[PDB]
RNA sequence: GCGAUGAUCACCCCUUCUUUUUUGAAGGGGUGGGUACAAAUGGCAGUCUGACAAGU
């Protein structure tokens, strides 16, 4: 297909390809032959090669091409009409993506894909975690109270399978000093019953899934940053990778959020509170999904709301450059300058003192 | 093959009456069409609008004509 | 105040009014009977 | 509060 | 490569084929034999994937995109393998814990009924009628058809008992029941 | 009216590949080639058949110009199952998907578009429909995409350009079969707003004859649309 | 008794409730419709029964004029009348919700700080 | 060659002729409902306002 795309283009720009040149050269033996070509441009390009051919491109030959292409599938033995349509259908999309300047590193469908997957991984990893807590809790129930983190909980099972191992096993890398000793003291005074090695083998296997789940979650998190900094760099600096990905997913497309105005962008994530307030004559939300942006957190009191309005306005500025730019540089410069405006706005707003001196 | 007999042309003609007769029920009766159509234009005119387009054609034509 | 309602709600509001009139009716009858006693 | 309310544009 | 989704519906068979065929462009006769070894050529998918891969509409995804597909597909492989391992573990533990109940109906079916009651002690204490309706929502035990279900429910009740209050239950009774 | 839970009776239209959903209303309907989804949010009618669950998509005359033609009662519509079709000016899958439904899996639809932003939407929909081949190129230069098209039973064009007649002639000459189908949707305003719509439509009819297309039938599209029509003609090379 | 934010919301409900309702409704075609014939004698002998191969009835119905060879309820139609009328008062409600909005907009506009000669020409700082 | 280690117990798809004559002959499927899982660019469902603010 890659050779087909380069060659299929070469016909479109009317330039003679290397493969065409070799194919024409094989015939070079026949002196004084006419060459019928569909296009005048390709005919002219062939003529420049110095080939001993009288290249002809006139209206009349269009009938010849009309006859050839009509009965082409049987003109070419060994190839059925269905195969040609499949080959054409392939070369179309391959040519299709080229003229649109498509790049595999500028597709927004992955970002909506990853964020949904990221939430799904959080749920399933959480579910397996509780199962490990209660299942291993039978053997040693009070670990859950001591260590709350799921990953740390699973790792302890891997390092030590049985409470007897508590005396000699070291949990320094997993837990701090005060916590690791607490689990050891619990081990001897523990409530749980002993378990068989067959039982231990499986609970270790579940624990192995937990730590591995916690792993793959992290690469996906690092991935969503990688995708998010390439499709829409200007937002990544301004709002952030996580909030920005959520903003795009809520709209369903980068263009959809791009055409959305700033006021909507301010309150995307609070429709329930919004429309409830609108219908009941009560104050409306002023933060939406943007509450979790770093700049909003830096603000305090009523200044948080003002920054949300300002930040949402600049988010649209940074967004629409990301979405509607034909030749955007993957630098985020429009985003970088936008922050300094918001940061300056935050500082002077922050410096203002409501209480009179 | 166009070899229809007189009887053949009649049984098919009955099917024309049979099949057509059924479609009248789906076609509905004429009276309701009188109220339905009257409602139809009202809902159309507001949605389609085109009063402005009708005016726009006249303004361009009048602007286009020489005035003496 | 004034609000325009959907179909599902007006059925709900219509009934709760029906309950209260019956509830007042049943409660309103009980009091005279004990008052009569 | 439903008593405080009055319906409009009934349909 | 959207077509290969259609060629091999079996999702588990999907993951490993994707693990081998990471890029549809890479198509060799030796690779065809390698993927031919995966499952069998009776379905003919091995020839189809080579043909489809040559002429397909799926747009190439980034090398990092491809990395997650195989890693994520690798993840699906592990969970299925662990699921098989534990299914055996459930079978073995059930034979140890509740032999009479297990041989009567089955290890998995028994595991549901014990989980249905909440414990083997709970299941034993219930009357025969309660045991029948206990598994009547997923049709565990399943006019003549109902009679067998009621008949089997009673036998499961006694089988559940012989497992519970016995320190070392055997399967001798579960067989004759 | 035709709410989600409503039951409708689906019966075939005169044109092959077109259906009518009877019931409390009549809806123009075509069988869904990619069941379980809608291309532009159109409502879908699902039926049980021996049992396989076949699906159909509602066709909105106000959105599709050809659909408005069907409601108007076009005598002849060449687009039919088992026929190759050349769709010029395919902005997106709003209409081309419906055209794709009529031709069926055996048929193909050659969608031509120029603008990039509508093109991306067209490609995304061509993926769900194997028979649709998206051709992102200016229809004013058919030679450029002569790679990708064989001869075509019918040529449909919704290009709203003043010089559309040339675009039809060049495409028809290269690719339309002899006695092939030709269907154009004409907008009077885009060609010449100064003169009334009827005159503009006549002028177009003059040009189609000059290009060896014999016009068969002409039909304006109101109330669904104003100052518009569909002209149906046959390509007589001889 | 009501604020502007509410009224703007409720109309916007009716507008799309209008758009969805109208989409369901089927409307008869009204377009004009002309045939290109070869000579005068073919023109004179023209008849719609021949051209479509349809009967006089199927000539009248342009929407589903089935060919002849292809051929070879009050409460129900009462309900069809209403559906058109609920979309009709979705319109009537919408224009009435439209009407109250400008009055509410106008009062707020009048309350706005301005020269208010009729508004005097004044660039705002 | 039984049973308390348990028997028993939703919807639809007379006429003609005739008679040794009081005699003879002819006329499984679809609906509906219950449980669990998956999908919907299906519904509820509609995306806040818009010019001043801070200082001497």
């Amino acid at each position: 297909a890659a050779n087909a795309l380069e060659e299929a283009n070469s016909i479109i720009e009317g330039k003679v390809s290397s493969q065409l040149e070799k194919l024409l050269e094989e015939i070079k033996k026949d002196k004084k032959s006419t060459l019928i070509v569909s296009e005048t441009k390709l005919a002219n390009a062939i003529n420049k090669l110095g080939l001993n051919f009288n290249v002809v491109s006139d209206a009349v030959t269009l009938d010849i091409y009309r006859a050839i292409k009509e009965y082409l599938p049987e003109l070419l033995p060994g190839m059925s009409d269905n195969d040609l349509s499949k080959m054409s259908l392939g070369l179309a999309h391959s040519i299709g993506r080229h003229k649109l300047k498509f790049s595999a590193d500028k597709v927004d469908v992955m970002i909506i894909q990853a964020i949904a997957l990221l939430d799904d991984l959080d749920k399933e990893l959480n579910t397996y975690a509780m199962r490990c807590k209660e299942w291993y809790g039978w053997h040693f129930p009070e670990l859950a109270k001591i260590v709350t983190d799921s990953v740390a909980y699973a790792r302890i099972i891997l390092t030590m399978g049985i409470r007897s191992k508590a005396s000699e096993t070291d949990l320094s890398e997993i837990l701090p000093e005060e916590i690791e000793e607490r689990v050891k003291t619990a081990a001897e005074v523990s409530m749980g019953t002993e378990i068989t090695q067959t039982d231990l083998d499986n609970i270790n296997a579940l624990a192995e899934q937990i730590v591995e789940f916690a792993a793959y979650r992290e690469q996906l998190s690092n991935y969503l940053s990688a995708r998010m900094k390439a499709i829409a760099p200007n937002l990544t600096q301004l709002v952030g990778e996580l909030v920005g990905a959520r903003l795009i997913a809520h709209s369903g497309s980068l263009i959809s959020l791009a055409k959305s105005p700033a006021s909507t962008i301010q309150i995307l994530g609070a429709e329930k509170a919004l429309f409830r307030a609108l219908k009941t004559k009560h104050d409306t939300p002023k933060y939406g999904l943007l509450y979790h942006a770093s700049l909003v957190g830096q603000a305090t009191g009523k200044n948080k709301g003002k920054i949300a309005r300002v930040l949402a306005a600049k988010a649209a500025v940074s967004l629409r450059y990301d979405a509607l730019a034909e030749d955007r540089d993957d630098s985020g410069d429009i985003g970088l300058e936008s922050r300094a405006k918001v940061e300056n706005r935050l500082s002077q707003l922050e410096g203002r003192d409501l209480r009179t001196t | 093959e166009g070899t229809l007999t007189d009887h053949e042309r009649k049984y098919l003609n009955k099917l024309i009456k049979r099949n057509s007769q059924n479609l009248r029920s789906w076609d509905l009766e004429e009276e309701v069409r009188d109220e339905l159509e009257d409602i139809q234009q009202s809902i159309l005119k507001d949605t389609v609008s085109t009063a402005n387009t009708d005016r726009s054609k006249r303004r361009r034509f009048k602007r286009k004509q020489f005035k003496e | 105040r004034a609000v325009v309602l959907g179909g599902d709600e007006k059925k709900a509001r219509s009934f709760i009014q029906k309950v209260l009139t019956i509830s007042k009716a049943k409660d309103s009858k009980r009091k005279e009977q004990k008052a009569s006693q | 509060e439903d008593e405080d309310e009055e319906e409009v544009l009934a349909m | 490569f959207p077509e290969l989704a259609k060629l091999v519906p079996d999702n588990y068979t999907f993951a490993k084929l994707v693990l081998f065929i990471k890029d549809k462009a890479s198509l060799n006769d030796d690779s065809l034999h390698d993927l031919a070894a995966l499952l069998n050529e009776d379905s003919g998918i091995a020839q189809r994937v080579i043909d489809n891969a040559r002429i397909s509409m799926g747009q190439d995804i980034s090398e990092t995109d491809m990395e997650n597909v195989c890693v994520f597909a690798q993840r699906v492989a592990s969970l299925a393998d662990y699921r098989r391992q534990l299914y055996d573990y459930l079978c073995e533990k059930m034979h140890t814990v509740a032999p009479n109940l297990s041989e009567l109906i089955g290890e998995v079916i028994g595991a549901r009924l014990i989980s249905h009651a909440g414990s083997l002690t709970n299941l034993s204490k219930q009357a025969a009628s309660t045991v029948q309706i206990l598994g009547a929502e997923k049709a565990l035990f399943r006019k003549n058809k109902g009679r067998i279900s009621r008949y089997l429910a009673n036998k499961c009740s006694m089988a559940s008992r012989i497992d519970n209050y016995s320190e070392e239950p055997s399967n001798v009774f579960g067989s004759v029941l | 009216g035709a709410r989600g839970g409503a039951k409708v009776v689906i019966e075939p239209h005169r044109h092959a590949g077109v259906y009518i959903a009877r019931g409390k209303e009549d809806l123009l309907v075509t069988k869904n080639m990619a069941p379980g989804e809608s291309v532009y949010g159109e409502k879908r009618i699902s039926v049980e058949e021996p049992p396989t669950k076949v699906e159909y998509r509602v066709w909105n005359p106000f959105r599709s110009k050809l659909a408005a033609g069907i409601m108007g009662g076009l005598d002849e519509l060449f687009i039919a199952p088992g026929k190759k079709v050349l769709y010029l000016g395919a902005a997106s899958g709003t209409s081309v998907s419906h055209v794709s439904d009529v031709v069926g899996p055996e048929g193909v639809v050659y969608a031509v578009e120029f603008s990039h932003r509508p093109g991306r939407e067209l490609i995304s929909m061509a993926k769900k429909r194997p028979n649709i081949i998206p051709i992102i190129e200016d229809a004013r230069h058919p030679q450029k995409y002569r790679m990708l098209i064989g001869m075509v039973d019918c040529v449909f064009a919704d290009v709203a350009q003043p010089d559309q007649a040339r675009i039809i002639a060049l495409n028809s000459h290269m690719f339309l079969k002899d006695q092939g189908g030709v269907v154009i949707s004409i907008k009077a305003n885009c060609i010449d707003s100064t003169v009334d719509a009827e005159t503009v439509f006549a002028r177009e009819v003059q040009k189609l004859r000059e290009e060896r297309i014999k016009p068969l039938e002409q039909l304006t599209l109101e109330p669904y649309e104003r100052d518009h029509c569909i002209v149906v003609g046959r390509y007589m090379r001889s | 008794t009501q604020d502007s934010n509410y009224v703007r919301t409720l109309r916007q409900i009716e507008l799309k409730k209008l758009e969805k309702g109208a989409k369901q409704l089927m409307f008869k075609s009204s377009g004009n419709h002309t045939i290109f014939v070869d000579s005068r004698e073919k023109m004179n002998e023209f008849t719609p029964e021949k051209f479509f191969n349809t009967t006089s009835e199927m000539v009248n119905r342009s929407e589903n004029r089935l060919t002849k060879d292809q051929l070879a309820k009050e409460s129900l139609d009462k309900k069809k009348l209403k559906k058109f009328k609920q979309v009709k008062q979705h319109l009537q409600r919408e224009t009435q919700l439209k009407q109250v909005q400008q009055r509410m907009d106008a009062q707020r506009e009048l309350l706005k700080k301005g020269s208010k000669k009729k508004w005097k020409k004044q660039r705002k700082r």
